[PDB]
């Protein structure tokens, strides 16, 4: 074991040297050309009320009109954000839902949490209501995040330090992704849905090729647990939020951190993260009940989405960049512009 | 007893007695 | 009590009786002097007649004197044609008594100022409470109702002081609104106490079964006794302005108001006792906290009423009446303002809301 | 990456003295509470001592009170445990743990079976 | 307009159901259950039941519904799945008082300390079930306990006058059990600030009064929360 | 322990064998993406009133 430890240390030193060699110029020294965007004075356009408990998760629809929200009151409520109307209200068998998903086709939602089971619900039944279409068991820890690739395949992250790619029709893990030491808190599919980055409670993110089932790259730099993660919209970078009150943008093709977003006044972690359509803004929800919009290129905060009465647990930006949504533990969703 | 209602009753009684006494004083002044 | 119109009617009856008596060395002929019917006076002698019993303000033990001449003609005052008379003995008990009116004006001024301040503060407080949606709570809803009752009581007292002290319906309706709003304010203080007591002693409560019931109770049981009072007043008294006592009938509005005053005292101390337990199961600092809680909780429960709750109708000029009136009017006028300051202005949640709104607006 | 490397462990006769040093790299030492934990041969992880951010607040387990002394040099980003009057039942692997989140009073999962922010440990045999 | 009408009718049909479910959500008290498996926790669950990543227990006392959430099939790192349990009425923390991992009791002390000072659990009360009182009594009566070797402050600790020993209890048993309870209360009182309270109890795995203890503690918690709303505490 | 260390060593070997382009190239790529898609984001850019759904 001593020889393997020494080889691991040598490989880590080699990787550090390789990362340092290609890091002659930082992001700011080049983005000084890019002009600042100024204050981003967004306002709450809609307030979605109906959840009786903290809304742990929320996901948009590809149409940028419908969205699904998951709450500890065990309700998966589907809101038409345009008219504030509720489209469906799924009672959950497990109240502790810590994640939810909306399929790209929109036919299926999903939910998971402390029950270790990822439940897939169908919104397009013959009756027209929503029932328990499928149950995907096989995780030995709490579900933290899940993402649909299609109507048949869904990728999930658990509290057992591993991710799992599920074939919905059969119910078996098409793939199992292992390599993290801490609990995996979030994941995000690439725009081409071929790679996905998962952040864990080891202060590290891992980029997995979905077809191979192997970890392509490991990105470090965070100091505490990583709570949320999301790709840059171009698909060749991503962002992470952690308990050390720093957001961190990495790039896959350089393997090393591009930018960090933190302030001295911020002493609370980032619980949710989501890029805008342009990739020029980065919306991060914080434990101090606020959500901040960061100028992802200039690394300075662009604005504050003040108005939430408790911890902001989740966010979501529309595909067309029309509107933002933020859930919270105040049981209120807020649609922002 | 309720304070404000009792004050209302006492004010009414005071006004009534004062009016009666002024009328009596006028009658006396005319008669004496 | 006898009224001015009643005195005029009795005087008319006495005049009719004297006229009927008139119809049915020389003594003076009987005459009517708009006060008493004088019989045949002795020639050259002074006739003394007891003060009439039907006059309320005459001392019935006194005597009024007149002079009758020997020619049968009543003697006139020297140097004038007016008939000589002496009614002083009948009016030995009449005094200016302007200090009573000064005291009444002092009460009027003090509760006018106090109720104006309370109404302004409660308007501001209820506006702040209604503007903010997060503050919307059943506790805050019942407060809002309490604030509304206080505002209605204050404005109704102002309307009554405008119209009544500047027998038509424009006076009776003002008096009825004054009494009804007074009683609804008392009963909504009682609803404050009852709701807090139910929260403490029924922590596993059911909101739907009580909130509507509490609201209808507080706003409508006061209507039932005022409506019973109005009907009795229109049936048995129906005289002039309704701000005059008619015997025990006033106890129809007052006895239910007092039934709350006692109850809200108990609901006070009991809760305070519970606070002691809450401060005892977790030093002089616990007693300091208990005292602070009692001081903060007294304005909401209307404890000061119990100080003068059990004092019957007393004489105006008495020391007890003056101290009772000063104390009661001062704290009754300032209680709404105290409640508005305690439960809205210095409340932690409302202060946080105001600070957040001011920060985000700026 | 969070690196916590221990040194100073070794073989000592009972009643001897020793000094365990913990070098921390990859994070801001002054903002995290730090803990010394130990695993006895054939037994589970046990918490030995903890020290707060600035070092003012210090706590020890019952079995090491008076004997050992925890401290931290924030300028050198290191954690010290002075071992005094050692006993044969003090033989164990000593890991230098870190609290999971910064600025927070509570430290969770320092003595967990797989903790991501814990050192490799140094053997102390008595 | 037809689509808007259909959407509005569906939203009303959903909102009536949400109003119906709000009552049952607000009327049911959720409890977290925490502690090691050797501390008699599972026996407490069995006792409450006779009378998967998480296990539920639905019981009721005086027509009041309690929903207790035992944890199973989860990892030993609680720093991320504990934050889901702040809205619960209370955290029933079960301790093996006789288990002083040669020192399991110190592990319980540190876990309770972390729970107490967690920023999301700083408004959540803890009901403390020191569950191995009988085993502690057997250990201290036999004289093999010697809690001094595991807690030096046991010698200089003096039993408080407010202690209430059981009838027929050896004063050593009472002193040891109140020493452990005071070791927990040292953390509980410090940095408490009245936003959440600890309710230390001397329980046993086979007690029938555990449900009543939880009932009374939850009632007291709700009462004190209401008093904090009115700024009376 | 031995198996876990072997797996970690293998993964570190594959991670050290991966290719890495210059950070300047990646920053230029993100700049190109942002400059190409700046006008299509009603969040970064003001929302047209006639097209705002909210």
């Amino acid at each position: 074991l001593d020889q393997l430890r020494q080889e691991a240390e040598q490989l880590k030193n080699q990787i550090r040297d390789a990362r340092k060699a290609c890091a002659d110029a930082t992001l700011s020294q080049i983005t000084n050309n890019i002009d600042p965007v100024g204050r981003i004075q967004m306002r709450t356009r809609r307030t979605l009320r109906g959840h009786l408990a903290k809304i742990y998760a929320m996901h948009w629809g590809t149409d940028s009109r419908l969205l699904v929200s998951a709450s500890q009151d065990g309700k998966l409520i589907i809101w038409d954000s345009y008219t504030t109307n509720k489209v469906h209200a799924i009672p959950l068998r497990s109240s502790w839902v810590m994640t939810c998903a909306y399929a790209p086709s929109g036919n299926y939602v999903a939910c998971g949490g402390l029950d270790n089971i990822c439940s897939i619900y169908n919104l397009k039944t013959r009756e027209g209501n929503v029932r328990v279409s499928r149950e995907l068991a096989g995780h030995t820890g709490y579900l933290s995040c899940c993402r649909f690739l299609d109507d048949n395949q869904i990728v999930t992250s658990s509290g057992d330090t591993t991710c799992a790619l599920w074939d919905i029709e059969t119910g078996q893990q098409t793939t199992t992704f292992t390599g993290h030491t801490g609990d995996v808190m979030s994941l995000s599919l690439a725009p081409d849905t071929r790679l996905f980055v998962s952040g864990a409670c080891d202060a590290s993110a891992k980029l997995w090729d979905v077809r191979e089932g192997m970890c392509r790259q490991t990105f470090t730099g965070h100091e505490s647990d990583i709570n949320a993660i999301c790709f840059f919209p171009n698909g060749n970078a991503f962002a992470t939020g952690s308990d050390d009150a720093t957001c961190r943008l990495f790039d896959l093709r350089a393997d090393q951190e591009l930018m960090t977003y933190s302030h001295d006044n911020i002493i609370c972690g980032i619980t949710s993260v989501s890029f805008s359509k342009s990739g020029r803004l980065l919306l991060a929800g914080y434990d101090d009940f606020n959500c901040n919009v960061w100028d992802a290129l200039k690394a300075d905060r662009a604005g504050v989405l003040a108005g939430h009465d408790n911890r902001v647990s989740c966010l979501g930006v529309t595909d067309d960049g029309m509107a933002v949504a933020t859930g919270s533990w105040d049981s209120f969703l807020k649609i922002w512009n | 007893a309720v304070s404000e209602h009792q004050l209302l009753h006492d004010k009414g009684k005071s006004i009534q007695d004062l009016r009666r006494r002024e009328l009596l004083e006028k009658l006396l002044a005319k008669l004496h | 009590v006898m009224t001015k119109e009643e005195q005029i009617f009795l005087l008319h009856r006495a005049q009719a009786q004297c006229e009927k008596r008139l119809k049915e060395g020389r003594p003076c002929l009987p005459e009517w002097d708009h006060i008493l019917c004088w019989p045949l006076g002795a020639p050259g002698e002074v006739v003394a007649v007891p003060c009439p019993d039907y006059i309320y303000d005459f001392n019935h033990k006194g005597h009024a004197y007149r002079r009758c001449d020997r020619n049968g003609s009543w003697e006139l005052v020297p140097g004038h044609n007016r008939t000589w008379a002496n009614y002083s003995e009948c009016v030995k008990f009449l005094t200016n008594e302007t200090r009573e009116r000064e005291v009444f004006d002092r009460l009027g001024m003090i509760y006018t100022v106090g109720y104006s301040v309370s109404l302004a503060s409660l308007t501001v407080a209820v506006l702040i409470l209604a503007y903010f949606r997060r503050l919307h709570c059943t506790r805050n809803y019942i407060h809002m109702h309490l604030f509304l009752s206080f505002m209605l009581r204050a404005v109704s007292i102002f309307v009554k002081d405008a119209v009544l002290y500047s027998g038509y319906a424009g006076c009776r309706v003002a008096v009825t609104f004054f009494l009804y709003f007074l009683a609804t304010n008392y009963y909504w203080i009682l609803v404050e106490g009852l709701y807090l007591h139910s929260l403490i002693f029924m922590a596993f409560f059911s909101e739907k079964k009580y909130l509507w019931g509490f609201t209808v109770f507080g706003w409508g049981l006061p209507a039932v006794f005022v409506a019973v009072w109005v009907s009795v007043r229109a049936t048995l008294a129906n005289t002039g302005c309704w701000d005059l006592s008619s015997g025990n009938k006033k106890w129809i509005i007052q006895v239910p108001i007092l039934a709350s005053i006692v109850l809200n005292f108990i609901l006070f101390i009991n809760i305070v006792r519970v606070l002691a337990t809450k401060l005892r199961e977790t030093t002089r600092q616990q007693y300091r906290k208990l005292l602070k809680s009692t001081l903060v909780l007294m304005p909401l429960f209307g404890v000061h009423y119990i100080v003068f709750m059990a004092t019957p109708y007393t004489e105006v000029s008495g020391t007890l009446w003056q101290v009772q009136m000063h104390y009661e009017m001062l704290f009754n006028s300032f209680q709404g303002f105290f409640v508005a300051i305690i439960y809205c202005f210095c409340n932690g949640e409302v202060q946080a809301e105001i600070k957040k709104s001011w920060s985000r607006w700026t | 990456q969070v690196q916590l490397q221990e040194s100073g462990g070794g073989l000592v006769q009972p009643g001897g003295s020793l000094r365990l040093s913990c070098a921390a790299s990859g994070f801001t030492f002054s903002n995290y509470k730090m803990n010394w934990v130990r695993q006895a041969p054939g037994k589970g992880l046990e918490w030995v001592s903890d020290i707060s951010q600035s070092g003012a607040s210090i706590s020890y387990t019952g079995s090491v009170k008076g004997r050992f002394t925890i401290s931290r040099d924030n300028a050198k980003n290191t954690l010290y445990l002075q071992m005094n009057s050692l006993k044969p039942e003090d033989t164990a692997v000593y890991y230098c743990a870190r609290c999971p989140a910064p600025f927070t009073r509570d430290c969770f999962d320092v003595t967990s079976t797989t903790y991501a922010y814990r050192g490799q440990g140094t053997q102390v045999t008595v | 307009r037809n689509e808007e009408k259909a959407q509005r009718e569906a939203n009303k049909k959903i909102e009536k159901q949400l109003q119906k479910d709000k009552q049952v959500y607000r009327a049911t008290h959720r409890l977290l259950l925490l502690g090691a498996g050797e501390s008699g926790k599972n026996t407490i669950v069995k006792q409450m039941r006779i009378l998967s990543g998480i296990f539920e227990t639905k019981f009721q006392v005086d027509k009041v519904n309690f929903h207790m959430f035992d944890v199973g099939a989860q990892r030993d790192e609680r720093r991320k799945w504990i934050q889901c349990f702040n809205d619960v009425t209370a955290i029933i923390f079960v301790v093996a008082s006789s288990s002083y991992q040669t020192n399991r009791l110190q592990a319980a002390l540190k876990l309770f300390d972390s729970i107490w000072n967690n920023k999301w659990l700083r408004d959540t009360s803890v009901i403390l079930f020191l569950n191995k009182q009988d085993l502690l009594a057997e250990k201290v009566l036999a004289g093999k306990s010697k809690i001094e070797d595991y807690f030096p402050e046991f010698a200089r600790y003096t039993t408080p006058e407010d202690a209430t020993p059981e009838p027929g209890e050896d004063p050593r048993v009472t002193r040891a059990k109140y020493f452990i309870r005071d070791e927990f209360l040292r953390i509980s009182t410090a940095s408490g600030d009245g936003r959440h309270y600890c309710y230390p109890h001397f329980t046993c795995a086979v007690d029938t009064e555990n449900i009543r203890r939880v009932f009374n503690d939850c009632r007291d918690i709700i009462q004190r929360m209401h008093l904090r709303q009115y700024e009376l505490l | 322990s031995i198996a876990q260390a072997r797996k970690l060593v293998e993964q570190l070997k594959m991670e050290a064998n991966i290719d890495r382009i210059k950070v300047s190239k990646a920053a230029a790529d993100l700049m190109a993406y942002c400059e190409a898609h700046a006008k299509e984001d009603p969040l970064l850019t003001p929302v047209p009133a006639s097209e705002n759904p909210f």
